């Protein structure tokens, strides 16, 4: 009544609200997803991490305050932003900005999962994931923002959202953790984004890399990336719930193995060579061989703890795994040949392996010295690093019959005459246009789905144009308007300019004109 | 031979001059449909403007869309295609067409041509998106039936490619 | 325990011996593992939890637990499951510490993870498929 | 020990720090330290909000404003692009132009909501300790608030879910952030209504905080019939992502939503002795005004005045407004039937009081939205159309 | 080239880091890593609040609970000790026993108040944007709220300043923290009342937010005569620091202060359509309940039940309560004359309504404080004493 | 009135409240210090750093979050 | 400028030369100084303020400013006064930055310090004692 009441202090905890979320949905004929999907099975599942909006913000703000305290106060007072080995500080221009677009696309993919979810609890869970991928976009941006302010070379840390468009390695980034997530079946994102991308590849990409950063003097990236991945537990768990629903329905389960193999191949095709290249060639101090990092995280732990355990319920080891293991061993060395040969198209400063690097490569990859090592040493003798040399190795490749092709599906470059990774060139003409494919899995994707794969490659856009004009047009210069952002060495002297590139006379060919 | 610069070149400039001469919804609808049949999708008639057609298509879309708002009654913006057809009739016709398809090769050409003919601003956006999604559902399901069942040698024949090179 | 080391098995090998096993026919398909992997980013609270929970009561309950120092994070691998009770952590730290607060520095999981009450668990179990 | 190397840190290990110091150049290799210095600033100086957000979306030059080139790497079956112009009827010379006036990137957004999260729980522990629920009108508490404020959570929840396709389809980074933050604020509103009901249930024996009765009312009571029809259409009946944001926030929530939250539950709480509900509507109304700032920028500053497509865009915005304003007017005409169930209070729940509340809502809306896109509206006509549902 | 050495950091300079590494032992020299491990924990395990606060005050063994020895190094002229037993009539076996149940050391205290600080400004910017002031009763706004709620800030301000001598004189660290945080919350209350008036002035032409009229009312209006007399005595009339804290928070503020803030201004705001004032009273009432937890621990758990001096202390607490309860009853008898100026609302401002409000305040007070120290009180007698000042 | 009001967004900044603080005191005979002092001169001065309770807390908490981030994390 | 160095004057001397001046008769009473000292603790915001405000427009207006690196903090000494406009700093930083936020890393002052509007000032003036030199 007006006098008597229980005055014990009480609140309302997040789980007390969460238990009513499932009742927030209501039935009406139009209440179904807007996106195309093959998957139509019952999917009324329960959230493993109960969260409501207020608690979501409380948790993430608490993570942020610790991170920005470390960055803006402690590490800045230590001068940590310029205590990074130059090779690694250059590597983070690429890792952080390329990861940024993966996070950004994951926002949109997570929204497709939100749209295709049928349970209120899962719609609630995917909104939290959508918000996290926005958080991660801003965290990756913040790393390059901090480097722009505190590291000895801000160029390319400060403008990759436009200067990335110049080069060929960016094209494959737009598929690997990007278009390959958001352009297709919405329920299937639980397989490609989550069962593969988050549960398999974010661990080496975001966690294992922090150890390489630390070895090379970078404590900014561990501070941020280790906080990024704290959100990933909720993302993997969201996706697992839907994989269970797919597995439990015979009609939806018949699509799962093909979707898992296509997702695994799509992501590993780029991730395996490119991150292995960035780790081993973009570091001074190496933590361990990339192929062992891949063995630990991809083949043994994700492969056994997720895929091998799900084998009890009919999920098959990806058929492309044998091809992928060959890539884990050699494909990043193949990629290094193309990355170093086409260095003017990038936005980072590269360093040829030094004498102790070369010993490490040969010890851990026997055969490296007689193949890759001899090539890099010849390029050095020809003047790779010297702006007065007039030498750029892409022209040298062509003069020796070592043509570079772009996979129409993955956009990964391929040099069949030098590659030791998985691949073989297939060139087809279709309706007046030539296409180069580089492996059995992507060739099938293109043969079945040509209207999904019409990506222009750099040779098609740049055909017949001189290299320095392409770089200038794409703003690939420092603030003086003349010195390249990209460099073939990491020293402070003898930086290359547009006129130094122009003296080489490098003009883009049509690699398929010969067919 | 030699490509002009990416974002400003004589091909884009020449096409912008053509587009500026469009003055009615009927004329611009035939223009954009003819353009999309000639220059878009793997079944296009010509790759002569490959690195410029997507920007040019944007500019045609913009001209047609302004002509629609200048010239058409509001109700036509919601319920009709710029062909004059009823938008819901277009939806029903093409969903039935793709559900009647006998193979993934029949189904893919129906979906591709639906987009070539009815991409906004020809069809109202809401009707187009839900039709495109219904069509894509059917296409994905037929393509993902026995996806690995045909060897590559047989897929190359079914697609009808001219094999120019196979590395040993 | 030894099988849960970061450098267990093939990871002990280098050079040609590594390549020979890496490319062995039997190692071209995945193999089911009963393990879980838990990554904790280093911090004042996490380091106390490692030393006084995981490496004491955790390892006494699950002797297969292995903890390795990976510079910025702790890497933990175990048979079956790993659990951390935020209420026990809160008593150790002397400050409010819910399961939500525990997650601030739980950086990664290979396995099925969830919270129930005040406890965080990562398990080899395939919930919703296993009985 | 451990099986793997204990990696030495380059920042603190003497040997590796010395090697690093020998390799680092003794001078900076460029002087431009402003991250994404080429963004066109909206305000007198480039903001950190803009630096962290702008051009994160990798659009090519054939989506207006994009800096990249070429087709996407992988499209949907049939050819739908990863992002494309077919996603909306509206056009612009640069999809990147939008700026949230609150400049919210993720960190300030969760920082502010965290403050509200923690203070809310302290407020509840003190309010229960105070015993202040003892003076609430019981009929208001049990028959109006519990049942019909409860039912209102379904309107907020439906508006939350209308954003799912927006989050996938929209064409720039600042727009995507605005949309996703708006969605979380709507589902927060729904959760906060349920939190208030759960809290009252701990203080009032017999008070039932189950959603059973609220859901029955939302789904079948004539009072919410028009509102539910509108929300279902905005959420699941369309996919043009600009149409969803405009219809949802600028028409339906700005008229029906504002009347229900502010003119009915918040205002009448302060007529029936309800000292609890104003704490919760304070949050939803703060969120409404923050969302409105960003929605206003997108549709008024950017789209309705775009140098090439402003009038084009106003043609569509006018058509949408005609449709969803009619839907919202019908929703309010249904909703004012609830006044037949409340105790009469002169100037608040009588015909003059309801008429003045409708004059505020439609009059404010004319100023805040209609006048800025060229939509003519007769406020008295809309007020009278709704009052036809008021039982004298 | 600055004139002074650029000092090399031992954490990062290779040469100094190597020297340090050679000097640091290879094992820890003790295993006890719990800071001030010997504090007796109040709860299941030692809290960080206790570790950082307890025994910071350097008391010797002749002040109960002190761990040091000997006289102070410097005393007042005449011999008054730096701290001493002469500061209060109450006695205890250990002045360090007090524990704030909210466990506030400085950091959680300012963290929480910062949340309220920033959210308040977001709420005000949205409330002005909403126009919600339009439905407040003008007479309430201008003749009751502006003038008499304004005048109430002087009560809060006087209670704030009562703590100045407490902050100097009290005998332990946890008590000093409790007192100072209570003092800041009181001056915050006074400032927030002025903030609300200054805000309304921006919305309502002619509304005067000067303190001239509130101050004249506080200093000369019979309605505040008894309250001002009590506040002057508690602040400047005594120096026993326990008497100040008890009379101030446990008697005067728990009866007069709670009636004015909660039963008059907060409750009646929700009868006169005031959607603004409840946002501000939400804060003062949260602060009251937080302060009460700490005051309750000091006087009930520690002092009224001290194993050796509990009955001794209740003799003084009972005498103080008799005196200041009479002062507060007289303050309330004056204050309820304000009801003669408000519009009558049945069950709220009529005799039955005011009588039920006094029954809540005196009844809650009997449970919360009187019963716990053995103070006999007849609630109906106190209610009737105050209602003698109510004009029918 | 009930329809017309300025809806420009406004708050109240700390110095707006601080301007009124001097007026919060009032005169009464016992209103003087409790402690012994030699100094009895007029001392009606003004603060050089205008602060109110809410702003005090906002400032110090901001310092604290950076400090404790650095210690407990980095 | 030189006289404002941290190691100015006697601080250049060591050993017996330092002791002889330290214990000189004339150095046993204080000497009036027209200087101010300002200490800023190092942080991302402060380091931007030092580089782009204090060492640019600050020193342009007051060329006697000396800034010295003291590891964890910046030590600044100048004739007469030092001022920092928080509005200028906020423009530089791209984020909200009031005069209260500026104070988060202003660690110490030797001189008369105050805020006025958006500006922080430390001055040699003795406010309330020094008399105004213009009626303006
Ligand atoms: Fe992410
Ligand atoms: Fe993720």
């Amino acid at each position: 009544d007006a006098l008597k009441v229980n005055r014990a202090p009480v609140g309302v905890e997040p789980q007390e609200v969460h238990k009513w979320l499932q009742s927030f949905n209501w039935d009406f004929k139009e209440n179904r997803t807007k996106y195309p999907t093959k998957y139509h099975m019952a999917n009324e599942t329960k959230e493993q991490f109960k969260v409501i909006a207020k608690e979501y913000a409380r948790m993430e703000a608490a993570k942020d305050e610790r991170q920005f305290g470390t960055l803006l106060d402690g590490l800045t007072r230590l001068g940590a932003g310029n205590k990074v080995h130059p090779r690694w500080g250059e590597t983070m221009k690429v890792i952080s900005n390329f990861l940024e677009v993966g996070e950004y696309n994951a926002i949109a993919a997570s929204a497709m999962l939100w749209d295709s979810a049928t349970a209120a609890e899962q719609k609630n869970g995917y909104l939290a994931q959508v918000l996290d991928e926005i958080r991660h976009t801003h965290q990756c941006a913040f790393i390059n923002h901090y480097y722009s302010k505190h590291y000895h070379d801000p160029a390319g840390h400060n403008d990759a959202r436009r200067t990335r468009a110049i080069g060929p390695l960016w094209k494959g980034m737009k598929r690997v953790f990007a278009d390959g997530f958001i352009s297709g079946d919405a329920v299937e994102c639980s397989v490609n984004l989550q069962l593969v991308g988050e549960a398999c590849f974010t661990n080496p990409l975001i966690v294992a890399v922090t150890e390489w950063a630390s070895a090379n003097g970078d404590e900014i990236t561990p501070t941020v990336f280790l906080s990024v991945e704290t959100d990933e537990l909720r993302h993997m768990a969201n996706g697992y719930q839907t994989v269970v629903s797919i597995a439990n329905d015979p009609a939806s389960a018949k699509f799962l193995n093909t979707d898992l193999n296509n997702a695994f191949w799509t992501q590993q095709k780029y991730f395996t060579p490119v991150l292995g290249y960035l780790f081993e060639y973009g570091s001074k101090f190496k933590v361990e061989p990339w192929v062992k990092t891949w063995n630990r995280w991809v083949y043994e732990d994700w492969g056994g703890i997720w895929i091998g355990r799900l084998g009890k319920y009919g999920v098959e080891s990806p058929a492309s795994l044998r091809d992928a293991k060959r890539d884990a061993y050699w494909a990043h060395h193949d990629l290094a040949l193309a990355a170093y040969a086409m260095w003017p198209l990038g936005f980072a400063r590269l360093a040829l392996p030094d004498e102790e690097d070369q010993a490490w490569f040969e010890a851990n990859y026997p055969g490296w010295a007689d193949h890759y090592g001899k090539i890099f040493n010849e390029w050095k003798k020809l003047g790779y690093e010297d702006p007065k040399s007039g030498f750029i190795p892409y022209q040298w490749l062509l003069a020796n019959g070592h043509d570079v092709y772009i996979d129409r599906v993955s956009q990964v470059p391929f040099i069949p005459s030098l590659a030791k990774g998985t691949g073989s060139l297939r060139v087809h003409e279709f309706n007046g246009k030539k296409h180069s494919l580089t492996d059995d899995w992507g060739e099938r994707q293109w043969l079945i789905e040509p209207e999904r794969y019409e990506c222009h490659n750099v040779f098609e856009q740049y055909e017949g144009r001189e290299l320095s004009e392409v770089i200038a047009e794409g703003h690939g210069v420092r603030s003086d308007g003349k010195t390249l952002i990209a460099q073939p060495h990491t020293r402070g002297d003898n930086l290359w300019t547009l006129e130094d590139i122009k003296r080489a006379g490098c003009v883009f060919p049509d690699p398929l004109a010969k067919f | 031979a030699k490509r002009e610069p990416i974002h400003d070149n004589s091909i884009r400039t020449e096409w912008e001059a053509k587009i500026a001469k469009l003055t009615s919804v009927d004329q611009a609808t035939k223009f954009i449909q003819d353009f999309r049949l000639a220059y878009t999708s793997p079944f296009r008639k010509s790759y002569d403007i490959d690195v410029d057609y997507q920007y040019i298509e944007r500019k045609i879309e913009e001209k047609l869309s302004v002509l629609k708002t200048e010239k058409l009654p509001v109700a036509d913006l919601i319920t009709k295609a710029t062909t004059g057809e009823d938008a819901a009739a277009v939806e029903a016709t093409w969903i039935a067409k793709i559900k009647a398809a006998k193979s993934k090769y029949e189904a893919e050409r129906i979906h591709i041509e639906f987009r070539q003919l009815y991409k906004p601003p020809v069809l109202p956006v809401n009707v187009f998106l839900r039709t495109d999604a219904a069509l894509g559902t059917v296409l994905m399901e037929i393509r993902n039936t026995d996806y690995y069942g045909t060897p590559l040698e047989g897929l190359r024949k079914e697609r009808g490619v001219k094999v120019l090179h196979l590395q040993a | 325990s030894a099988h849960n080391a970061y450098n267990a098995g093939i990871m002990q090998k280098t050079g040609k011996a590594f390549a020979d096993e890496f490319f062995a026919e039997e190692n071209q398909v995945v193999a089911e593992s009963n393990a879980v992997v838990l990554v904790l980013m280093k911090s004042d609270e996490i380091d106390a939890i490692i030393e006084d929970i995981v490496l004491k009561g955790g390892k006494a309950k699950n002797p297969s637990i292995v903890v390795e120092d990976k510079a910025g994070f702790w890497w933990i691998k175990a048979d079956g499951a790993i659990e951390i009770d935020a209420a026990e952590a809160g008593e150790l730290l002397g400050k409010p510490f819910s399961v939500y607060d525990l997650l601030i520095n739980v950086s990664s999981t290979v396995g099925r993870a969830y919270t129930l009450g005040t406890k965080f668990t990562i398990t080899s179990e395939l919930m919703g498929l296993d009985r | 020990p451990q099986s793997s190397q204990v990696t030495k840190r380059g920042l603190t290990d003497p040997e590796r720090a010395a090697i690093i110091a020998a390799a680092v150049p003794d001078h900076a290799l460029d002087t431009q330290r402003k991250y994404h210095y080429f963004i066109q600033p909206r305000w007198k100086r480039l903001s950190e909000y803009e630096q962290l957000s702008c051009y994160a979306q990798p659009n090519p030059d054939w989506i207006a404003g994009g800096l990249d080139w070429g087709d996407w790497t992988q499209k949907f079956h049939g050819g739908r692009p990863s992002w494309g112009n077919e996603s909306t009827e509206l056009r612009t010379t640069d999809w990147y132009r939008h700026r949230d006036p609150a400049r919210r990137w993720h960190h300030p957004y969760v920082k502010d909501k965290s403050e509200e999260a923690r203070y809310t729980q302290r407020f509840l522990a003190a309010y229960s300790s105070e015993g202040s629920i003892r003076t609430i009108d019981p009929y208001w508490r049990d028959e109006i608030l519990n049942k019909y404020f409860g039912a209102l959570l379904y309107s907020e929840y439906g508006l939350f879910n209308a954003h799912s396709s927006v989050g996938r389809d929209c064409l720039s980074d600042t727009i995507r952030q605005t949309a996703v933050f708006a969605a979380l604020d709507k589902v927060d509103n729904a959760q906060m209504i349920q939190m208030e009901r759960l809290f009252i249930a701990k203080l009032v024996p017999g008070f039932d905080a189950s959603t059973d009765v609220p859901k029955k009312i939302w789904t079948t009571d004539p009072i919410y019939s028009g509102a539910r029809a509108t929300v279902q259409e905005i959420w699941q009946g369309v996919q043009d992502w600009n149409e969803i944001l405009w219809a949802g926030h600028a028409v339906y929530d700005a008229t029906f939503g504002q009347f229900a939250r502010r003119e009915f539950f918040q205002r009448l709480a302060t007529v029936y002795g309800d000292t609890l509900t104003p704490f919760f509507t304070a949050q939803s109304q703060t969120y409404f005004q923050t969302t409105r700032g960003a929605i206003d920028d997108l549709f008024v500053y950017c789209l309705a005045n775009d140098s090439e497509f402003g009038a084009h865009n106003r043609t569509f915005l006018n058509a949408w407004t005609e449709h969803y304003l009619a839907s919202s007017v019908a929703a309010l005409k249904d909703f004012v039937g609830l006044y037949a169930k409340v105790e009469k209070v002169a100037g608040a729940t009588d015909r003059a009081g309801v008429s003045e509340a409708l004059q505020r809502v439609f009059g404010d809306w004319k100023i805040d939205y209609a006048d800025k896109i060229g939509f003519r509206v007769d406020v008295d006509q809309k007020v009278d159309a709704v009052l036809a549902g008021y039982k004298n």
